[PDB]
């Protein structure tokens, strides 16, 4: 309606129309809001809009309209600033300064419109980045001068200086050139004496806590970069550590300042600085004790209640204590007068550690680790912290987590192992008595018995074998008793699991006591019949877990046993596993495989193997005999499930046995590949008969599982195979016959990506031994897979990913295959590589750039022969230009390193003259012309057309640098990053590329 | 003497099964998940009317609320042996009464087949 | 409700900001990546024991070119979620930038940092590398829009901080007795047409547990 | 040995059933 009047710039901008369009966005809703949003976005993105900014800053009353006005100015200043006339630049500088001063004097505006003041300041700082100090040398003197006259201005000057420091030191790395960063850094550094005088003056003399906070906000940012002498050789540590810790508004920021002070770069041999570092800590802990809370305060309760900024404050206290004590605790450990300070600060951390807040706990746990590690290796230190460590033991155990939470569990275990070593007797007691409180019912809960079980399990290996023996027995006895005590099937299940959990975590004890181990295993087998939720999984997870650790004690004959226990498992395998789910059985068989691999007698391993595979081989034989006599029986969904389960049982055993699986693969190999064909037919039949929807049906998905599990089995064996001669002569040819044609000749939606995956492993292990076999793999999968994935970046994600893995390993192992490709297909190979660059998906991109890199090395390695010369004539400037496209398009920033490396290699070839022929066609350039010169011209031209707002001088300077720096990678990468800045703006300094 | 210091109260739970419910977007011509959680068959003690009530896990927001009408028919979906699909003439999960073509999928085939048995039991109850 | 808080959702393109919001609105899991142009506002109500709490969720554009108003969107926002992708190293590299631009406009608000897509196995941004939130006082959550891992947690945390009650829980909204609507022949034809089309369109993600 | 064998016997009797 009337809202789109603002998009017509041929008339004067109607401010009242804008203010209501803006109002409609920030206070409106539905269609009203959405239409206003698209008008502001078209207004803001109008290149002329900045001209109508000074109109809005003066005439509009809406702060949101004024915010958007400065956003339009912000976009001009960073990007198109240097293109303006010299007068416009001074004109804009003036009314940004004049706006800020006038808003700060008006106390009504200064208090209420804070968002608009801060945005104006940031818009000012964007001007300084363009104009300071070269064209504004009096900015700092004048800012210090204005700060005398008005307190509100003084405060806002601290916000400006805060943002200036942020933009120059904290956020320069990405956003501006190296040269311009150093310039602005050197410029602030040079005048910081004058800025610090004003800072310390306000902190000493000021009463206004709003002004004081903003000053301390600025100081936090200074402490990232300023020299240490400004903190240590002035009074400012005394002020932060005493005065500003007492008032609660200044406390938050002061604590964050002292945290960063603790990290300052300091001489480590000066006695006075050591006392000063000690002092500010002593002062800070003194104020905490008198002004915030004593050492004994229950910080867990305070944090939970969440009053005001207590949660932020306690977070910041942890950060301050940990940071300082990680660096400086040495200073407190020697002097007996500092002993109370040292232990008080650690006692605060102990209290902070009890806070129920995961990410805070992680922070404190990192420190405990640092400490207990130091106490374990550092001599005469642990006796100091004996009362701290004892409390810590209880804190870790009560907050211990399941092994599934991998990173947090690992940290907790590490610390508790160290604490167990430092005092094994104390750790045992805390654990045993915690267990007695589970029995007496005072701290009994499913969670509480679980955490204790995880905790008790974590410290395995740390005690002596004797202590461990006595300890385990006591724990297991108590837990068995706890089980008998408790009533109901839920309770007894929880405890049984924990009983079985702890047992699994103490393998040393299981290895030394066979009679017990045997009992535990037979008990797991009893639990493999229980139907209660989670018990069967627990029994199987625990079984394979014990087997992985104690596998030698299953494969040999123990004293007072007729045979190795592996045999006794294999016999009752049917009865043991009858009640399990299919995938639980596969774990059991995989576990049996682990054991069997230990047996080094070949005849016995083979006998155990075929004994183990008795059930699946008899089911297999009866299904082969049936289904070969009549392929009708495969439509029976029940038969497809059984076949898939047999193959999955094989995969499971092959996974744990690797090279030892070859005999069992032999029993089924030829019939299995014949089944792959019968199933392949079945699938192609259903797709013709029923349409593409067929592939979504249970029966076709079932059949496809067979194919994928057959491919998975072959991949798994070949990946781990020791006898590569047998893999080539026996396995490969049948495999390539069975799988390649089926893949090629199926419609895209019926092609299994697992085929590509399988072939990758084949080329990896034996690619070098089958040159004619690899050529066959390309012919069958290359063109038809490329066509599936070269229309968009989305479709067939597995195929796409596995596709670039296959080409990578071919290009690595059997590059000869790409030579034998006809020129047209070799052209598609190159097209496919560059296509991989343009992906966001990391798995494709990384391989894309890697293939290109390896392909270049492969061509280099061919030397001065016609194929390598014809590759350079055809594809050099494709790789250079396509690499440059992804470097500069702002949407492949994840791949910058491999891109930079690929680009450097491409340039280095011409710098060293490793391309023998000319890269230009005849009569394009003068005759006796080096490739260096024509490379500089092609790129100068290419970049001129891609980035026309660049000057000729800019482009020539960038390329001089880039080519001279094509031996040093990190400098090259630096010069690329400088180019990525200068293309985002107009009038970038060409001299910036001489930085190195 | 010392002085000291949802709307399902009326319903019986006939069947409780874990499931994932979809609605068909006829415009997009694709299925869209509506929620995952416990699907309950709730008999009102007053009316003896059995409804489906399904709440999303964690947020506990209703993603299915309609009468197990005797008119409805559970049809199989082409790509699933553990799912049913049927038209619902009015569901109040979103609030305002409105029709959908629902599909609902379960942990196993056996779970789905029990659902179909219990769903038909509930249909027979709603004929009163 | 009139108990409504503005939430700005920021983070790199492709991190799953929109997907996350849509999951909370409709329950759906959008597999396609349709980049947000500028911003979309979605009202999103939760039922707590201390009454209902609405969020005006400003789902903003992560891609540079589709940025629109950028920091304009953040004005008078009362809370925020910063999203990255634990399969993408660069999305966590850009978290400091999103935060920088957020706090400049919103000086003192509760913010959640969310590492999305933890469902994927080949995880690139490791748990131990995520420490940015500590000094900036952000709450952090590993999340997944696909598996719904911790998907409630960002909104539960913010609801507690905004209302100022750490014991505020989500609770089951009221389930009204549904109607007994008889069907008419005039809408039976379109239900029959929609049903035949529904049966012969496969249900997605059929290898998932549910 | 002595404590180990009387543990083994207690382990054998472990059940999830009340009766
Ligand atoms: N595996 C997985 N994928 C996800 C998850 N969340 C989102 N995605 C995928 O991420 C893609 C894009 O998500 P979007 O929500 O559009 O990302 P966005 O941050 O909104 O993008 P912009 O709108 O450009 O900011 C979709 O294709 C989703 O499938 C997740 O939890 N797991
Ligand atoms: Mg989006």
């Amino acid at each position: 309606g009337s809202m789109e009047g603002i998009l017509d710039f041929s008339n004067d901008l109607d401010i009242a129309l804008l203010d209501q369009v803006v109002s409609t966005f920030y206070q409106g809703s539905g269609v009203q809001q959405k239409q206003a949003q698209e008008i502001l976005t078209k207004f803001q993105d109008n290149p002329d809009a900045w001209q109508k900014a000074d109109q809005i800053l003066q005439f509009s009353t809406n702060p949101q309209s004024k915010f958007i006005a400065l956003s339009i100015l912000d976009k001009l200043i960073t990007r198109k600033w240097k293109l303006l006339p010299n007068d416009h630049r001074i004109g804009i500088r003036n009314f940004v300064v004049g706006m800020i001063i006038s808003m700060c004097q008006d106390d009504e505006v200064f208090k209420t419109q804070k968002n608009l003041i801060n945005k104006s300041d940031l818009t000012l700082v964007q001007i300084l980045k363009q104009e300071w100090p070269q064209n504004w040398p009096e900015f700092i003197p004048e800012l210090i001068g204005s700060s005398s006259s008005s307190v509100n201005v003084c405060e806002n000057n601290m916000i400006v200086l805060k943002l200036l420091s942020e933009e120059v030191f904290d956020f320069s790395a990405e956003q501006m050139t190296q040269a311009k960063a150093l310039h602005l850094k050197n410029s602030m550094s040079k005048e910081f004496e004058q800025i610090f005088k004003l800072c310390f003056q306000v902190l000493e003399q000021g009463s206004s806590s709003s002004l004081i906070v903003a000053t301390l906000e600025s100081l936090l940012r200074y402490l990232h970069w300023i020299p240490y002498r400004y903190i240590y050789e002035t009074n400012i540590l005394e002020l932060l550590s005493t005065k500003f810790m007492t008032s609660p508004d200044t406390r938050a920021i002061t604590l964050k300042c002292l945290t960063e002070v603790s990290n300052l770069k300091i001489p480590q041999d000066n006695d006075l600085i050591k006392r000063q570092t000690v002092l500010f800590f002593q002062n800070t802990l003194q104020q905490i004790a008198t002004s915030v809370m004593p050492v004994t305060a229950d910080l867990k309760a305070t944090y939970a209640n969440a009053n005001g900024n207590d949660q932020s404050f306690l977070q910041d206290l942890a950060m301050f204590l940990t940071t300082y004590l990680a660096r400086n605790r040495a200073l407190l450990e020697s002097d007996e007068s500092l002993r109370e300070l040292l232990l008080n600060a650690h006692q605060y951390l102990i209290q902070l550690s009890k806070i129920e807040e995961r990410e805070l706990f992680k922070t404190t746990l990192d420190y405990w680790h640092n400490l207990v590690a130091d106490l374990f290796y550092e001599p005469l230190k642990k006796h100091i912290y004996e009362e701290i460590c004892s409390q810590l033991r209880l804190v870790i155990i009560e907050n211990m987590v399941r092994p599934e939470e991998i990173q947090l569990y690992k940290s907790e275990r590490e610390v508790l192992v160290y604490l167990t070593h430092l005092n094994v007797i104390d750790t045992e007691e805390i654990m045993i008595s915690k267990l007695a409180r589970q029995i007496d019912g005072s701290e009994w809960s499913w969670h509480n018995i679980n955490t204790l079980s995880w905790a008790i399990g974590s410290i395995s290996g740390t005690m002596s074998e004797d202590t461990e023996k006595r300890f385990v027995v006591t724990v297991i006895k108590d837990l068995l008793g706890l089980c008998e005590q408790k009533r109901g099937k839920d309770n007894k299940a929880v405890v049984a699991s924990d009983i079985m959990y702890v047992v699994g975590q103490y393998p040393r004890f299981l290895k030394a006591h066979w009679n017990f181990l045997r009992t535990v295993i037979l008990k797991l087998f009893e639990f493999m019949h229980e139907t209660h939720e989670g018990v069967q999984d627990m029994a199987c997870d625990t079984f394979i877990k014990i087997v992985q650790k104690c596998k030698y004690h299953f494969v040999i004959q123990q004293p007072r046993e007729s045979e190795p226990f592996i045999q006794t498992i294999i016999r009752d395998i049917q009865k043991t596993t009858a009640d399990l789910q299919p995938q639980q059985v596969h774990t059991f068989y995989k576990a049996c495989g682990i054991i069997i691999s230990e047996e080094r007698s070949v005849a016995e391993r083979n006998r155990l193997l075929s004994d183990l595979m008795q059930l699946p081989n008899m089911a297999w034989d009866t299904i082969v005999e049936q289904s070969t006599a009549n392929p009708t029986l495969l439509l029976d969904s029940e038969t497809v499930k059984i076949i898939a389960n047999i193959i999955k049982t094989n995969v499971a055993v092959c996974t744990s046995m690797g090279a030892d699986f070859y005999p069992q693969l032999g029993h089924i190999y030829y019939n299995m590949l014949q089944l792959y064909r019968a199933v392949s037919s079945m699938i192609s039949a259903q797709v013709a008969a029923e349409g593409l929807i067929a592939t979504k049906t249970p029966k076709v998905r079932g059949l496809r599982t067979i194919k994928k599990e057959i491919l998975k089995l072959v991949e798994t064996y070949i990946s781990k195979a020791r006898n590569l001669d047998d893999v080539v002569k026996v396995l490969v040819e049948p495999l390539l016959n069975a799988v390649l044609e089926d893949y090629m000749n199926n419609v895209p939606d019926a092609r299994d990506a697992e085929v590509l995956n399988c072939m990758t492993t084949v080329v990896e292990k034996v690619g070098h031994m089958i040159p004619q076999g690899v050529i066959l793999i390309l012919q069958s999968v290359f063109e038809c897979t490329l066509d599936m994935i070269n229309k968009d970046f989305t479709e067939y994600p597995e195929h796409r990913v596995e596709f670039y893995k296959l080409l990578k390993v071919i290009n690595e192992k059997s590059f000869a295959a790409f030579l034998e490709l006809p020129p047209a297909a070799f052209k598609l190979f190159v097209d496919a590589i560059c296509w991989a660059f343009k992906h966001n998906n990391r798995d494709v991109e990384v391989n894309g750039l890697q293939i290109a890199l390896d392909l270049v090395k492969n061509i280099e390695r061919m030397g001065n022969v016609p194929f390598a010369n014809e590759f350079h004539k055809n594809y050099f400037f494709i790789f250079v230009s396509e690499t440059f496209f992804v470097l500069t398009d702002s949407d492949h920033k994840s791949g910058f390193s491999k891109q930079a490396l690929l680009l450097m290699k491409l340039i280095s070839l011409v710098y060293d003259n490793k391309i023998s022929v000319p890269l230009y066609q005849e009569a394009e350039v003068p005759q006796g012309t080096s490739n260096q010169v024509y490379l500089s011209q092609y790129l100068a031209n290419m970049l001129s057309n891609a980035f026309p707002h660049l000057t000729s001088e800019q482009i020539a300077s960038f390329l001089s640098a880039l080519t001279k720096q094509c031996k040093d990678l990190v400098v090259f990468k630096g010069t690329l990053r400088d180019f990525l800045v200068q293309i985002k703006e107009v009038g970038g300094d060409p001299t910036d590329y001489l930085f190195a | 003497h010392f002085e000291p210091v949802t709307m399902e109260e009326d319903e019986e739970v006939l069947y409780k099964v874990r499931a994932k419910l979809f609605r068909f977007d006829a415009d997009a011509k694709e299925w869209k998940e509506r929620g995952t959680g416990d699907c309950k068959f709730l008999k009102n003690k007053k009316t003896n009317k059995v409804r489906i009530l399904m709440r999303r896990d964690k947020t506990l927001k209703i993603c299915a609320n309609h009468i197990i009408a005797p008119e409805y028919t559970l049809k199989p979906n082409v790509g699933s042996d553990r799912s049913w699909v049927y038209a619902c003439t009015a569901d109040i999960a979103e609030g305002e009464a409105e029709a959908f073509t629902f599909a609902i999928r379960f942990g196993s085939k056996e779970n789905a087949d029990k659902f179909k048995e219990e769903f038909e039991k509930a249909q027979e109850i709603n004929k009163k | 409700p009139q108990v409504q808080f503005k939430l700005v959702l920021v983070g790199d393109g492709g991190t799953g900001k929109t997907t996350f919001v849509k999951r909370h609105l409709t329950g759906e899991f959008e597999k396609k990546y349709v980049a947000t142009l500028g911003v979309e506002v979605h009202p999103l109500v939760f039922h707590t024991n201390r009454g209902p709490i609405k969020f005006n969720v400003w789902d903003t554009a992560g891609q540079e070119k589709f940025g629109g108003l950028r920091d304009g969107y953040y004005i008078q926002a009362q809370c925020a979620i910063i999203m990255f992708d634990v399969t993408s190293r660069v999305t966590y590299k850009n978290v400091p930038n999103w935060h920088r631009d957020l706090v400049r406009v919103c000086e003192n608000i509760p913010i959640v940092l969310c590492g999305n897509k933890v469902d994927i196995k080949d995880r690139k941004v490791k748990a131990k590398s995520i420490v940015f939130h500590r000094k900036k006082n952000l709450q952090y959550y590993d999340i997944s829009a696909k598996s719904n891992y911790n998907f409630e947690k960002p909104f539960l945390w913010l609801a507690r901080k905004l209302i100022g009650d750490p014991n505020l829980e989500f609770v089951a909204m009221p389930a009204l007795a549904p109607p007994e609507v008889v069907m008419d022949p005039a809408l039976a034809a379109q239900a029959e047409h929609d049903l035949e089309v529904a049966q012969t369109t496969a249900l997605p993600d059929e290898d998932d547990d549910l | 040995d002595d404590t180990v064998d009387e543990l083994t016997k207690k382990f054998g009797t472990l059940t999830i059933h009340d009766d």
